[PDB]
RNA sequence: CUUAUGACCUGGGCUACACACGUGCUACAAUGGACAGAACAAAGGGCAGCGAAACCGCGAGGUUAAGCCAAUCCCACAAAUCUGUUCUCAGUUCGGAUCGCAGUCUGCAACUCGACUGCGUGAAGCUGGAAUCGCUAGUAAUCGCGGAUCAGCAUGCCGCG
């Protein structure tokens, strides 16, 4: 697949591309109004050329592993720099400010 | 803040121009944790205030886009 | 039985929460009123002199000069020469 | 080479989607392919996004 | 067929004057290629085992051989016999013509492939492929993948020292 | 009690978090989701206060600014509803936390410690054990809106259909 990891064959054109890690709902519609395939067809049913189009509006962004990287890049700088905000997301609690005796279950 | 530049207080500004125009020197004990940090901060360490000593802290090519803020461990916990 | 007495006074740290009455002991190098601690490496004592560290963050280690953590420091900036007091 | 365990060897003409046209000898007998090697930018020296993408900031100014 | 006349009247005579040896007999080849499955599914399931019998003959149709381990192993609660993983051995002619489908169509399918590892060289010039995920090439046909376990793959040269075949894989395209 | 248990300033804290508890919303979907069309309220508030229209920003909004000390003008185009389109039962086109980057406002200042967008990320959960709580008719539940409080901030509480 153009991200290295596939979308589902009979799923619409839209949300079949949102499984790809870095495109959101309107990254998607950015690509198709570029695009222009009416957003509702089988994605098992294109064209080479209507999907060579698909490919290279996803190569101009940052899409699999650079988008991975630049957020982990981040946690790495933000901790190793001091940064309180990287002590937060090193011990397991939560960053963007919130309490500590109420729930937070999504770091323990 | 947005557009008004990065916040500065105005004896903050004042010292570190004195410190940069010959040579770096002592630590500061700034009171001003509120303020942010510029690019020509680089390699100047100051002292910021916790809630009941100054911490010494550095500045390093890294730590440029934050506030003072981010260095104050105010809150110990075991 | 004097040594199960060492083994019951496990909580003497326990007095260090919650503050301990302490000076500004410490000098950091005239300057007074720094966080400061004393370094788990070599103890800090008059023997040696006694360097300040300043650490990325949460605190300043005074590492007893002539310690082989204080000797093989990268960026020697970070060291202050401050004072037993 | 044993009979009736081996499956065959067919001459597959291995096409790229960006055109480049291959030759191995596989089972099945057509591939067709999104991204080749030669289609991979990696392979075109330095690729062109991320070899531009990957600086770190220039501790901004700029506004 | 593509790559042995590429191998033969480019790639021999190239690193034959790279390195100044005497004779075509002391130009190292690349003979044999051999591909462990090693899967420890027989322990939880045996028809996992099966997994992976059939499908590494649609990789190269030579068929695997069943790799029965020759120590028990109660760490692994594993007796003796008992088989584990599938072998694929490969030397001749479409053996470089699985590696014209190694680099050219395989590698881009690594969805975060870079240059892959330089200094993994065992000392001799021989090579391990650092592979976790078997989706690599247009056959695997998803929906008929189950098991999700990846593929080893050993490169074996008949090269003397071992920076030289760091010079070979290069003239073949490995990228680094 | 008193050159301190009083007064003033900075900054911290009242927001900590291995863990239980009440009390509240948003959900675990097809009586739903998404898009479009159509139509419908009551009550309250507005002088350094509301800010129309207009233009610009994907947007939160910015810009200038009519009109209104008010049944005149503005907040404010209500939501559920209805009708199409699409979705087809799965941790998904439900979930929206958690978190990254990019932003806007107010204010000296949003780091601890604000709200809200913009992009991404997409977990927990697929009606919850013993036990318990509310309700006699416009109530039960459900959906939005107004206001005190305030520079700023509501899943809070009043009050309204």
């Amino acid at each position: 697949r153009i991200a290295g990891v596939d979308i589902p064959r009979d799923k619409r054109v839209v949300i079949s591309l949102t499984y790809i890690f870095g495109i959101g709902r309107t990254t998607a519609q950015q690509v198709l109004k570029e695009a222009g395939v009416s957003e509702d067809t089988r994605v098992r049913d294109l064209t080479e050329e209507e999907l060579g189009k698909i490919r290279d509006i996803i190569d101009k962004l940052k899409v699999e592993g650079d988008l991975r990287r630049e957020v982990s890049l981040n946690i790495k700088r933000l901790i190793e720099i001091g940064s309180y905000r990287g002590i937060r997301h090193r011990r397991g609690l939560p960053v963007r400010g919130q309490n500590s005796k109420n729930n937070a279950r999504t770091r323990k | 803040s947005l557009k008004k530049g990065p916040f500065v207080d105005g004896h903050l500004m004042t010292k570190i121009e004195k410190l940069n125009e010959t040579d770096k020197k002592q630590v500061v004990k700034t009171w001003s944790r509120r303020s942010t940090i510029f690019p020509q901060f680089i390699g100047h360490t100051i002292a910021v205030y916790d809630g009941r000593k100054h911490v010494p802290v550095f500045i390093s090519e890294d730590m440029v886009g934050h506030k003072l803020g981010e260095f104050a461990p105010t809150r110990t916990y075991k | 039985e004097q040594e199960k007495i060492v083994q019951e006074v496990t909580g003497e740290p326990k007095p260090y929460p919650q503050g301990r009455k302490r000076e500004a002991g410490v000098r950091v190098k005239g300057i007074d009123n720094l966080l400061v601690r004393l370094s788990k490496c070599c103890n800090p004592v008059p023997g040696d002199d006694i360097v300040g560290f300043i650490t990325k963050g949460r605190g300043v280690s005074v590492h007893r000069e002539d310690c082989p953590n204080v000797k093989t420091n990268e960026a020697q900036e970070r060291l202050i020469p401050v004072e037993w007091e | 080479m044993k009979a009736g365990i081996h499956p065959n060897f067919k001459k597959a003409t291995v096409k790229c989607a960006c055109g480049n046209e291959f030759e191995t000898g596989s089972v099945k007998e057509e591939v067709r392919v999104e991204i080749c090697s030669e289609c991979h930018p990696f392979y075109t020296g330095r690729q062109k996004f991320a070899s531009a993408d990957g600086r770190v900031d220039r501790f901004n100014k700029k506004y | 067929n593509r790559l042995k006349e590429k191998y033969n009247k480019e790639i021999a005579p190239a690193l034959m004057t790279k390195f100044n040896y005497d004779s075509v007999m002391q130009v190292p080849k690349i003979e044999k290629i051999v591909i462990n499955m090693g899967v420890g599914d027989a322990v939880q399931n045996a028809k996992a085992i099966d997994s992976a019998v059939e499908e590494l003959t649609f990789i190269a149709g030579q068929k695997p051989v069943v790799t029965r381990a020759k120590k028990s192993i109660a760490g692994f609660r594993l007796r003796e016999g008992m088989p584990i993983g599938a072998k694929v051995t490969l030397r001749g002619e479409r053996m470089y013509d699985f590696l014209d489908k190694l680099i050219s169509v395989s590698l881009p399918r690594v969805r975060d492939f870079r240059g892959v590892s330089k200094k993994s060289f065992d000392g001799r010039g021989n090579y391990t492929l650092g592979i976790k995920e078997q989706l690599i090439f247009p056959e695997i046909d998803y929906d008929k993948v189950t098991k999700v376990r990846g593929m080893d793959i050993v490169i074996v040269t008949t090269a003397n020292t071992d920076e030289e075949a760091r010079e070979l894989l290069t003239q073949v395209g490995m990228p680094f």
